[PDB]
């Protein structure tokens, strides 16, 4: 089906490359974690 | 109020309430045991803080 | 289990780890929320206590996965805690 | 509990399912070395849930 | 054998051990003698 083709797209693209993007940064998403605690 | 008049809290309530007093102490040991158990199977000083 | 046993991966072992388990994080989380669905609303008379339980976990699981598996810690943590000093 | 019940079952089943694709292997030994990764957690989580 | 795991067993005894002193009698010697009941009437 196209359900498997979608799950492999989002997981591998998309998610995992946007995980590489967040890991390059650090100081912004830590200050966002502190804003969540406020 | 005048002399010979005091007070005593009668009378279902309480003996250490729940939202308050109790809850603090229950969550406090919940952090002390979570920290120790994340270390018995890991061995570090960084993994458990995650 | 990849850092030690296999290869270090300063940032490419934490990233390589979710590369092989985005599946079970969204398999449990999605299946849990649907199993709590009958309590959050649906039943609205038989027991009002059902609404008290399922509201406090259905809201908390959307934010414990679409947040944990992304954006804020559960990735970021392992970086600054283990690495960066000792 | 139903939530924290099929969750613990989910990790045992589907982590083999990847092991039967990542390195295409159906047999009993595929299931055994799947617990190389999982068993470490299985007892670890059991302690911090308690 | 290993550092962490053995020290965590000892830290269970740090809490539960020091919790027993905060949650158990601190009195003199325990019950010693065979326990007796005593009746007492009065005819003035």
């Amino acid at each position: 089906f196209g359900w498997f083709n979608r799950m492999f797209e989002k997981s591998t693209h998309h998610y995992t490359d946007s995980v590489g993007g967040i890991l390059r940064s650090t100081g912004r998403y830590l200050v966002l974690y502190l804003i969540i605690v406020v | 109020l005048p002399t010979g008049v005091g007070y005593d809290w009668t009378g279902m309530s309480y003996q250490e309430r729940l939202s308050g007093n109790q809850a603090p102490s229950l969550y406090a040991i919940s952090l002390i045991v979570v920290f120790l158990c994340l270390a018995a199977l890991y061995e570090s000083w960084s993994i458990p803080f995650s | 289990d990849l850092m030690d046993k296999e290869g270090k991966g300063l940032i490419e072992a934490t990233l390589d780890a979710v590369r092989m388990r985005l599946r079970p994080i969204l398999m449990t989380s999605l299946a849990f929320i649907l199993g709590v669905m009958p309590l959050v609303i649906s039943t609205g008379a038989g027991s009002g206590a059902q609404n008290a339980v399922g509201t406090g976990v259905m809201g908390g699981m959307v934010t414990a996965t679409v947040l944990a598996i992304f954006f804020v810690p559960v990735f970021f943590v392992v970086v600054r805690r283990r690495f960066s000093r000792k | 509990a139903i939530g924290l019940l099929v969750d613990d079952a989910i990790v045992v089943v589907e982590n083999v399912e990847r092991v039967m694709a990542e390195e295409g292997l159906p047999p009993k030994e595929a299931t055994r070395k799947s617990m190389g990764q999982i068993q470490g957690a299985l007892v670890g989580i059991a302690m911090v849930l308690s | 054998d290993r550092p962490i795991f053995a020290w965590v067993i000892a830290i269970i005894i740090m809490l539960a051990g020091g919790l027993a002193i905060l949650k158990l009698p601190v009195a003199q010697y325990p019950t010693i003698a065979p326990p007796a009941v005593t009746i007492s009437a009065s005819y003035p």
